[PDB]
């Protein structure tokens, strides 16, 4: 997260990491949306072009985490992967057209302060919800800037206003696609912020003004750099693909 | 979890509100 | 209907006539989805080629009834249509994509022996049902036969047939019309020997499936279009209800 | 409302009987 | 030939007619390969489930012909058939795969204006036009219409009809299809009609190659189910399939 | 035999004539 | 080549090596049947489990040849591939079934008293050669007794009969067909010999008596050891894929 | 080509090499 803050302690207590067994590394960010599911962007299990293709094995979750290296005591928690699941129809080989995938957990885990799901858009919450300059809430311990050669200790922080679509399609020569959205502030508006390297998979949250609940409107997918004025990040969009997640957890829940 | 989905315990759950939702409120509303 | 036969009493409590006032005409077939709610072929209702654009008022809908003509007395029941909702994406001017509509009663309708909703499918429902081979039933007062007259051979009562569903390329190759998979087709092929086929008349009467997982019935088709009726490689064409399934539940959480 | 008990014909699946067909359409779906 | 038309004089000089010499008979069709060679489909000479099963001398042939009774002086020829080669899989107890013989003439016909030998496909030939949608011709003096009694034109009849998709000749019958049949006929979607019939089997199924401006006999009326009904198809026998065959017998008893 | 000339009709490819429905067969051939 | 001999100047004009340019190495045998064209075993060229499949440039082809090495003056010619035909339905998962393939030259080779093509058999001379008993002579520079751990100087020859395909099925228990055969002494027999690894590709040949000229009716294909009572030698039968090998030379000849 | 299978080292200087009498014994039944 670019230009955000330290998140408050139980702020976002769907937040999950996505961890490599061997060698040791965080992956990505990503979410839970029940006591046996898991949201994330399909990019972080399988990119071809980075030799990625992860399977259930070689990766753990943590749960409930606040400092992102120094461990916490009777708050956190670790899940096994059963299964996997990516969208059929996930394009990693031209614009990640449909970044998202299912993880589902090989036992149950236990909610509490630290630990709570998330709720997925409706019909009505995504009509009310997805319009330009509403502000949504991005989190994650990926890179603090644009890096080419440091890491957060703690869960960033971020609010970060819808962009107009066309501005989204002006703004980059990758062909996008309505399974995306972006969201950012643009030159003039002189507020920054953005997600970065590392964050994908975390949530883009929106509180509801009418239930006060919160909803996951997007998963952390792409840029070009990061904060650049003139870019914006871009998102999958949750509610679009919310037939297929609904899909899976039935079939295989 | 899922008709209890979106409520934090240490927030919405105790009436207590995050230092910055507020920002999230404000720009729903259009002007 | 052509081919099919007399329905027994009770066996489509679904079934609904939908009326024009004036001039006093059957128009086309619907079915029950709830006590409210009543399921149509688009074109039923709005159609400009045939200068056809009926609004609320100048329909009613005649439930529970056995035969075509005659009153049937403690049995039969009219309502009122409160409101039309023709899908936005209807395409009337090309080959009647997504040939759906809903119609909200103004008043619920009770139920009884002879007035009882059909399902309308979910996920594995369609899974399970909607394969090449595995036929449906289709009721309706309309055409016993092809006709060209703009007038015929009405049925005295309710027909039904049942017949199978048939193969994707098998519908496509047998018109030139530009189907979509917003439909499917069914009817017998002509090495197959049986007949059997919806005709002018019967649109948005359902193609029902019984499911022989839970023994309900489950309304997989509405009855949209065709080329002639029963005619050797030719195939009776009906909306693809599930796959419009999002569609119909918003309309009826938006507005019930 | 109206959806529970969808699918049931009160003169045939609820009184446990068969109409005339449905055997057919049974049929068709062992292949 | 039913929903055809009258052939044109000399439109057609490779046509043969098949006949039994007792009781007098035109039972089918055949084609000139050259001046010793006629080919014709097995089962008019070899179908037990018709009770037939005819020897060399029971029939003649006549070549040259217009019309399907009148005499043709200094036209029309009459051949005897010194040999007939039936094909060894002829599948007569099933579906009438490999439909297809050959008969030797006892003595060389002379071409002529109304006599002439059609040509017989290459590999090259097949692949050009042995696609769905290609037109072939097809002719003989069969039944003009469907018929049901156990027992026709008065000039030979002609119509094109073109090749359909081998996916969809399956599906239009429950007869077992082989690699050695194509199927042609419109479509129920295609609006024309067109269509081979009884009495026309052995008679040619043939396409004029658009490369070389010659007629190649593609295909040799077989069999079908009716005549020029909606959904179904006539059925021909591969004569490229089987062409090692056809060289084989022609190259051993030549 | 013949073979070297097959398929060529006396009274019309010989003759430069054409007769009335080949073209059918041709323009069948040109696929769209 | 197994039990076999030194072979005489000449006597095999036809025999063609295939070479594997790096790292240097004699490949396969494999015959020159026309001025352009070498025939040759698949499993020569493409072979997954062993992790082999070569490209044209990969290889060459050294002709007229009777000393494995020691340069032959102006007798030895080198050719290039320009293409690698193998044949589609090749299958290496299971039993080399058509193990066959087909390479051609770059340039045109000129025939000379030690550069001459093997002929082709033709349906009679298959019908006459091919059966049990006969002797067909093969040809190679590959091992010389079945090795687990040497090589000829000169080409080896060794005559051999075709064997009753009843005892080539019995024989092993790799699912063998009709595009191949077996060659070899039965155990009571007396006489040995057989090809062995490095042989194949390498052509089988008989003289025809009908008209003194020699026809490669087999490939070397494959085997069980080399020489073991009980084994016989597998070759791919060239008659039965030589509608394939025409087809290739027509459309890719010039 | 026509010229096919004839040896210019033996058929064709009427020579025959030294095992392919053995190959005709084994075509007399
Ligand atoms: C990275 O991710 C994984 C590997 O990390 C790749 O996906 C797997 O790829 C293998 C092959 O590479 C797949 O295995 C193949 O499955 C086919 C389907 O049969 C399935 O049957 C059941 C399914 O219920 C399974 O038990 C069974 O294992 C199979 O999955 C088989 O038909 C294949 O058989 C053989 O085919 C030919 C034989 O002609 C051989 O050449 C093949 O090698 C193969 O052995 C084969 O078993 C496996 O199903 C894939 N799994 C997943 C997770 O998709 C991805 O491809 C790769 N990511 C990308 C796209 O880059
Ligand atoms: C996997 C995620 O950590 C990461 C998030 C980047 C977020 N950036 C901004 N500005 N909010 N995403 C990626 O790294 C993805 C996956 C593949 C490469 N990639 C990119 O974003 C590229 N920078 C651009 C791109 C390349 C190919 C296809 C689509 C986008
Ligand atoms: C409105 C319905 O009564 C009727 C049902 C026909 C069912 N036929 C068979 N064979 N099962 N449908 C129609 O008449 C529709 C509406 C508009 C015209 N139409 C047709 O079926 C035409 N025959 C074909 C057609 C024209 C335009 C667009 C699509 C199809
Ligand atoms: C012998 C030929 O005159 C005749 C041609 C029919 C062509 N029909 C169409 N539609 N183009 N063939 C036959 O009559 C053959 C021979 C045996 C019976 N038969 C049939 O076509 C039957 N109608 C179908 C059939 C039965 C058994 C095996 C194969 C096909
Ligand atoms: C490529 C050729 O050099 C060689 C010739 C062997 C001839 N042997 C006898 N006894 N005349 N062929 C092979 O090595 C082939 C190719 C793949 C392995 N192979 C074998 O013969 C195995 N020994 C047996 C076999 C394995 C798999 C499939 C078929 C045969
Ligand atoms: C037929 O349906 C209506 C008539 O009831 C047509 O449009 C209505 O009338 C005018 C058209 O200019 C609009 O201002 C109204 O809003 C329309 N009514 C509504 C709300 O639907 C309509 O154009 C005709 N349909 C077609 C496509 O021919
Ligand atoms: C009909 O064709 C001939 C009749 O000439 C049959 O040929 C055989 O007839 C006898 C019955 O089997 C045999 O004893 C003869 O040897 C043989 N005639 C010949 C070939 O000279 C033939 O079987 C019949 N065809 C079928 C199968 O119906
Ligand atoms: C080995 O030979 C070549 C070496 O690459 C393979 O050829 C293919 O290579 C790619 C793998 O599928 C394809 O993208 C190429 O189009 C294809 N090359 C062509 C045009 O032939 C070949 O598949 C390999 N063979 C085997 C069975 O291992
Ligand atoms: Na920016
Ligand atoms: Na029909
Ligand atoms: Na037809
Ligand atoms: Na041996």
């Amino acid at each position: 997260i670019v230009e955000g803050s330290d998140a408050e302690i139980g702020m976002s207590p769907w937040q999950v990491m996505l961890f490599r067994k061997s060698p040791q590394e965080l992956l990505c960010g990503a979410s839970l949306i029940s006591d046996r599911w898991v949201l994330t962007a399909a990019h972080c299990l399988l990119y071809p072009p980075w030799d990625k293709n992860f399977t259930e094995n070689d990766l753990l979750v943590r749960i409930g985490k606040h400092s992102r290296t120094r461990y916490e005591r009777n708050i956190e928690k670790i899940s096994m992967l059963e299964k996997i699941y990516i969208h059929p129809r996930y394009n990693w080989r031209e614009n990640l057209d449909r970044d998202i995938a299912l993880m589902k957990l090989k036992k149950p885990v236990a909610f509490s302060d630290y630990i709570h799901p998330v709720c997925l858009p409706d019909r009505e919450t995504a009509a009310s919800l997805l319009q330009a300059g509403y502000k949504g809430r991005v989190t994650g311990w990926g890179n603090l800037k644009e890096t080419w050669t440091g890491q957060p200790s703690v869960l960033q922080v971020v609010n970060l206003p819808i962009v107009e679509r066309p501005v989204c399609k002006d703004s980059t020569r990758i062909r996008i696609t309505d399974n995306m959205f972006c969201a950012g502030y643009k030159p003039d508006e002189g507020k920054r912020g953005d997600a970065c390297e590392g964050d994908s998979g975390g949530p883009f949250v929106m509180k509801s003004p009418f239930n006060n609940r919160w909803y996951q409107m997007g998963i952390v997918s792409w840029g070009e750099g990061c904060d650049r004025d003139g870019k914006y990040g871009f998102y999958t969009h949750v509610f679009r693909l919310k037939k297929w997640i609904q899909k899976v957890i039935d079939q295989f829940g | 979890g899922e008709a209890d989905c979106g409520l934090r315990p240490l927030f919405e759950k105790k009436s207590l509100e995050d230092k910055t939702e507020r920002e999230l409120l404000e720009s729903y509303i259009d002007g």
